[PDB]
RNA sequence: AUUGACCCUU
RNA sequence: AGGGGAUCGAAGAUGAUCAGAUACCGUCGUAGUCUUAACCAUAAACUAUGCCGACUAGGGAUCGGGUGGUGUUUUUUUAAUGACCCACUCGGCACCUUACGAGAAAUCAAAGUCUUUGGGUUCUGGGGGGAGUAUGGUCGCAAGGCUGAAACUUAAAGGAAUU
RNA sequence: GCGGUAAUUCCAGCUCCAAUAGCGUAUAUUAAAGUUGUUGCAGUUAAAAAGCUCGUAGUUGAACUUUGGGCCCGGUUGGCCG
């Protein structure tokens, strides 16, 4: 298009576009607060965490690092912050 | 782009290319060597005297026929032999 | 002349050249 | 019909034939039938229109 | 980009507009700093110091949760490396590699990498040299260099 | 000036291909460039069908085929008829017949 | 007897439309010379040149003509024309049609100080055809028209007095400096000037004004 | 422009596209002039009274004519929900 | 601008949901047709029938401004748009071309076809590319049937809908006809003048 | 890599002009880009432009209009005298009586007029028409 | 399956 | 220079063909083809398209990574994973369409943003031959590589298209 | 390019043309030459992108630091005014 809003984009076409691309450019990742059943420990968690991920009170390694995204374990809450 | 450095401190790079790259011309390398007064039979000069030696009928290209005679000259100044052309009908009678 | 034959005809022109230079000094 | 002869009496057939019809009519309506994305498109529009709703799978 | 690639890779770190943030953080720069200390006493680098502090502690940059960087961090608290981290690794990389060229002379392919990898090393020594973080007539050499890095 | 914009062979981003020789001449050409065609042919060449299954041992037999893939040298493929020159326009059709 | 057979030459015709300057603003195709020699009865037609082109056959070679003319009125309206004939009475008859069927406007300026009337093109202008690229430079009164004969006389037919040129090329080819140059000045009324900013109020075409009195 | 007395000199001020203000050429005939008839409170519109835009053959060329008529009669009001700024 | 009763009437959002114009093409779009909304599953795209609903009003708006109905002209090389655009030429004046347009029917004014048209309207852009080439020399403009995935070069006023749809495509060209007749005051079919027509047979094609 | 960030944004407002665009993004908005932008907008060639503030080195959005011919930028930013202002302007303007020689003199940038209104010369950054 | 050559200018 | 030495096979042998045929065709066959060590440093080493950066049209496909979809196969028709299917996204090898443009054209999304001529930088060319020759230098065991003229000669050579 | 038996080109006669007390020729040099290209060339196929990468000198090299608001006075204009 000839004319277009580039400075009041819509939220989708931000959202779609790259990272970098964006007018200001914004982290597409978050953190998380995790807790294992049975001690509590809230503990905040990157989404691309690259390690195993444990808090101190047993062997509760929470996330496994992967390409992108750290997963999860099978037993475990996470809280979007 | 386009090559040639567009640095505000570039021109000793541009001079010098420009003095590598003029030697391509012909006439520039002949004057700045001095072909003229080292190998042309004239020496440089416009004109030159000499001495006629003999007959020769150099034969015309194509597509073309005449054949008659040009002197053979020894030049003066150098002693170079060198064909020169008689230039016009029946001339050829007064460069025996 | 191909220019592949000129080429190895001016190569054996050459070292000719060299061999005859070379018996000559 | 025979393609690049057309008289007066074939412009007359035509209109008479296209205008003469059989008579039976056999599709009778079963109320209409949109998906998910048109239902809304509709509601966006804001008119009030009977509808039925199936969402086709990918 | 890849000044010893043909790669055009654009692939970092988004870095967030915010600096004062990140309003979900309830410890303190003090702990943060500590955390810092005592990873560094441990032995790590700032790189993977900041790594860990973001991965498995909620800290989404030490420079906004204190007022610099871990390596100013480090520098003011004594624990700053010898030579600067990414010239070790280089240094660390260009060991391992002529250690693979002596057992296979035919590696060319390794040879030229080497060749690479110590351009690096050159390019980056002389920018600390020049910076004054590494000391004058410092000067990377094959011989010398697996003894520096252990 | 420039035949084809794919220079009369497939290669972008390699380089170099291993040679084939040709089925017919067995020149060698670049397995890229070649006119490799698939024949898979049944062995009783659809004539002698009906003779030998009914001289067949066994009933409803398979009758397997025979596979071979045909590499071709461009001038052998233009010689033979597997390809033919074409029109400047339509040498840019990629499709098959 | 015209007898146009168009919108445009009927109206022409009619007397609906008296300058080329309402063609030239509505843009309208002009397709009949009978419409551009009623609105410029001034212009004068002369050829640049005539070529033989000759086209090979399995019995000899079959010659003919192709003539360059061009349409010039006294002041801002040319047209260029090139045509092929077997004979040159045809190619100069038919190439003076097509040259008056391409008359384009002039857009004739002050090189400074705007006292007198237009002397000069207004701004700097280029046209290429083939390999020859014609610039046209605006110059002070009184220079002249400092151009190769051939297009010199088209801006003599153009209305401009003083003018620079520089041409780059193979220039020989009197056909693309011709036609370079011809591009050259048609440009000058494309090119958009602060005097030229203001907007207008877009006016109706002469075609939908009078479009009850055509032959619809 | 004119001269130095007034006196409107440069015959044939051109039009401009709409919806790039770039000049119409002479012999640009790839460009329109788009004629709007405008309706009077009664399902009918007015004869003679139209709104008009120039649209440039650049603009037509690239295809971008129907959007840009969208947006200039809207930008009117003689569009309502069609044209969006925000892409 | 307009006096607040050309929107959408819900008899005619019926009739174009029922022959189908909204549905549009399928994953394959032309990034100059923002008319898509809530691409539907199966990759059928859903056509904004809303602005499709106003664009043919604009469209009629300009027809009407033009003032000679016999300038104007409707052109289908399609089958399904023949008889459309002579049911519409028979409506209006808007002479039709059906079947083949002859090269040079907008230029070349010496053709037995020889039209000066003054608008085109075209059912299919890519079908009908000649007749939008030859308006691109002689300053025609254009309205188009245009579907998600058509040439939008050269032509103004698109109309968003269904051109791989018979029913759309009979829908949209007798749409315009209401709509350039309402507009024209020749068509006083305002509420309750002579009434009933969804009588007749719309559907024979062939 | 990116020698002339002025150069970048000047040829993007260019492409995007030709192409016929009524707005443009600039990475990354210097400030002889920012002075720049405004003269270019004090003579109406342009209109408005908005600096977004990515806090790395900043974006802008530049409206435009039809006005704008040729905006370009001379590299190296030749020294330029006042006796070399009339060489530049009638080397690279189109007309006597339009468009502007940009140059930053020691007065700050200005188009060749002010300069010559000032008395100023100094280093050419280039041109608007 | 073999098939070499055909003076100068015009 | 060692090893290896099946196949094919500059040289050579030999049979045809032929006016001739120390060529194509046929059968052999040394060097070579493989390898180790050391040399060589050339190729139509090509995309005949230097590298870095920015911007300018549409479209589909593909390869690598990632992101979102209780979308499909079995553990478990009742979380996972995998492989697929959708929508994007970053980066590649490319391709189709068109001409905003460019070009002498062939053609080119770069060969565009270059008479409206300037983003940074390296290299190369200046009519055709003589000639990649001579000479000097330097590298090499050599073959030769790199650097590299002139005298003299010549009006065309050459590119892309048309009939 | 002209001339091989019908020469507007040779050798002449007549006529004509250009400059003209001057005109012609040779060589050199300048413009033409954007065929030296800083302005301002070209390098896919016409001559020309090194086979490829590293790399010193040289050339070039992201953005950022005082920006914006209030009162008067030499000096110029179709000057409010003949």
């Amino acid at each position: 298009v000839l004319v277009q809003d580039l400075l009041h984009p819509t939220a989708a076409s931000e959202a779609r576009k790259h990272k970098l691309k964006t007018l200001v450019q914004g982290p597409r990742s978050y953190f998380l607060d995790v807790k294992c059943p049975g001690c509590l420990n809230i503990t905040t968690v990157f989404s691309h965490a690259q390690t195993a991920v444990t808090c101190e009170s047993c062997s509760t390694i929470l996330c496994t690092p992967t390409g992108g995204k750290a997963k999860l374990s099978e037993g475990t809450s996470f809280r979007r912050k | 782009g386009k090559g040639k450095p567009r640095g505000l401190n570039s021109a000793r790079k541009l001079r010098v290319h420009r003095r590598n790259n003029r030697w391509a011309e012909n006439n520039y390398k002949k004057r700045l060597l001095g072909t003229a007064f080292k190998s042309s039979p004239f020496g440089g000069s416009s004109h030159a005297k000499g001495i006629v030696l003999e007959k020769l009928g150099i034969e015309s290209k194509q597509p073309n026929s005449a054949i008659r005679k040009c002197v053979r000259v020894q030049l003066i100044k150098n002693g170079k032999k060198v064909t020169a052309f008689v230039p016009n009908d029946g001339c050829l009678n007064f460069v025996d | 002349m191909r220019a592949k034959w000129r080429k190895k005809r001016t190569r054996r022109l050459k070292r000719k050249r060299r061999k005859v230079r070379a018996r000559s000094k | 019909p025979v393609r690049g002869i057309s008289f007066k009496l074939q412009e007359e057939e035509r209109e008479r034939k296209d205008q003469y019809v059989p008579e039976v009519s056999a599709l009778d309506l079963s109320r209409l039938n949109v998906d998910n994305q048109t239902s809304d498109l509709v509601k966006s529009l804001g008119l009030k229109l009977p509808l039925s709703v199936i969402n086709v799978s990918a | 980009g890849r000044m010893h690639s043909a790669g055009k890779g654009i692939s970092s770190s988004a870095i967030p507009y915010s600096r004062n943030a990140p309003a979900w953080f309830k410890l303190s720069s003090e702990s943060v700093i500590e955390q810092i200390v005592k990873y560094a006493r441990k032995g790590l680098t700032p790189s993977q110091i900041g790594v860990l502090l973001r991965d498995a502690h909620g800290v989404t940059q030490a420079r906004v949760i204190t007022g610099n960087k871990i390596m100013r961090i480090l520098k003011s608290n004594g624990l700053a490396p010898e030579i600067p981290e990414d010239l070790y690794y280089l240094i660390k990389k260009a060991v391992s590699v002529r250690k693979h060229l002596e057992r296979n002379r035919k590696d060319k392919d390794a040879k030229f990498r080497l060749i690479l990898i110590e351009s690096r090393i050159h390019r980056l020594a002389r920018y600390y040299r020049t910076v004054a973080v590494l000391p004058p007539n410092w000067k990377y050499e094959s011989a010398t260099a697996s003894a520096l890095v252990n | 000036p420039k035949k084809r914009a794919s220079n009369g062979r497939n290669k972008k981003g390699r380089g170099h291909v291993k040679p084939v020789r040709c089925v017919n001449c067995s020149k060698s050409i670049p397995k890229d460039k070649a006119i490799k065609r698939m024949a898979i042919r049944n062995i009783v060449e659809a004539a002698a069908v009906r003779d030998l299954s009914e001289a067949s041992v066994y009933p409803e037999y398979a009758l397997p085929k025979t596979y071979n893939k045909l590499h071709y040298c461009v001038s052998c493929a233009i010689h033979a008829r597997i390809v033919r020159v074409r029109s400047r326009e339509d040498r840019k059709n990629r499709a098959p017949p | 007897g015209w007898v146009p057979v168009t919108k445009l030459g009927r109206l022409v015709k009619a007397g609906k439309i008296t300058t080329i300057e309402e063609i030239f603003l509505h843009s309208l195709p002009v397709k009949e010379f009978q419409i551009i020699d009623t609105l410029l009865p001034g212009l004068q037609d002369e050829v640049m040149n005539i070529k033989p082109v000759q086209k090979q056959t399995r019995a000899g070679q079959r010659t003919r003509f192709k003539a360059v003319v061009v349409v010039g009125d006294s002041n801002g309206h040319v047209g260029l024309g090139i045509k092929t004939a077997k004979e040159v009475a045809g190619a100069i008859r038919a190439g003076i049609i097509i040259a008056k069927l391409s008359v384009i406007p002039i857009r004739r300026g002050y090189w400074g100080t705007n006292l007198g009337q237009p002397h000069s093109l207004a701004t700097k202008t280029t046209g290429k055809c083939g390999s020859v690229t014609v610039r046209l430079i605006p110059a002070p009164r009184g220079s002249g028209i400092v151009a190769s004969p051939a297009v010199k006389k088209l801006l003599q037919l153009a209305g401009v007095e003083d003018v620079y040129t520089q041409s780059n090329g193979k220039t020989r080819t009197l056909e693309n400096t011709l036609k370079a140059a011809f591009v050259a000045i048609g440009n000058t009324y494309g090119f958009l000037t602060p005097n030229l900013w203001a907007e207008q109020p877009l006016p109706v075409s002469p075609l939908d004004i009078y479009s009850d009195e055509a032959s619809a | 422009m004119e001269n130095d007395k007034g006196q409107l000199v440069e015959l044939y001020v051109p039009r401009k596209c709409s919806a790039t203000n770039r000049i119409i050429k002479a012999d640009d005939h790839a460009s329109v002039q788009i004629n709007v008839a405008k309706v009077d409170e009664e399902g009918r519109a007015i004869p003679g009274e139209y709104v008009t835009y120039a649209l440039s053959g650049y603009v037509r060329s690239r295809g971008e004519s129907d959007d840009s008529l969208n947006r200039l009669a809207q930008n009117d009001g003689l569009l309502k929900n069609v044209w969006s700024y925000s892409r | 601008s307009l006096p607040a009763t050309f929107d959408l009437t819900p008899e005619d959002a019926q009739l174009l949901l029922a022959a189908n114009t909204h549905l549009g093409a399928r994953n394959v779009q032309v990034h100059q047709e923002p008319y898509v909304f809530n691409a539907r599953p199966d990759g059928v795209h859903v056509i904004n029938v809303g602005k499709t609903w106003e664009k043919l009003v604009l469209a009629a708006r300009i027809i009407a401004a033009i003032p000679n109905p016999e300038d104007v002209v409707a052109i289908s090389s399609r089958t399904f748009g023949q008889r459309a655009v002579l049911k519409f030429a028979a409506h209006t004046g808007a002479t039709p071309i059906a079947g083949r347009f002859t090269p040079g029917s907008f230029t070349n004014y010496i053709t037995r076809s020889f039209k000066e048209p003054r608008l085109v309207i075209v059912t299919d852009p890519r079908s009908d590319a000649q007749a939008i080439k030859e308006a691109s020399y002689v300053n025609i403009p254009v309205i188009a049937l245009t579907d998600l995935d058509s040439p939008s070069e050269f032509v103004d006023v698109a109309i968003p809908c269904n051109n791989r749809g018979k029913h759309s495509i009979g829908l949209i060209w007798y749409l315009l006809a209401r709509e350039v007749l309402r507009l024209r005051g020749a068509l006083v079919d305002r509420t309750q003048p002579w009434s009933i027509m969804p009588d007749l047979y719309f559907y024979r094609d062939p | 890599t990116r020698s002339s960030v002025l150069a970048d944004a000047l040829n993007a407002i260019n492409n995007a002009e030709k192409t016929g665009k009524r707005q443009v993004l600039i990475r990354p908005s210097s400030k002889v880009i920012i002075k720049f932008l405004q003269v270019m907008q004090k003579h109406g060639y342009i209109g408005e432009f908005e600096y977004i503030d990515d806090h790395r080195s900043g974006k802008i959005v530049v409206q435009l209009n039809g006005r704008l011919n040729k905006c370009g930028v001379i590299s190296p930013r030749f020294n330029v005298k006042i006796g070399d202002i009339e060489k530049w302007t009638a080397n690279l303007l189109p007309a006597r009586q339009f468009g502007y020689v940009i140059l930053t003199t020691s007065a700050g940038i200005m188009d060749h007029e002010e300069a010559r209104r000032k008395h100023v010369s100094g280093k050419i950054l280039g041109f608007v028409y």
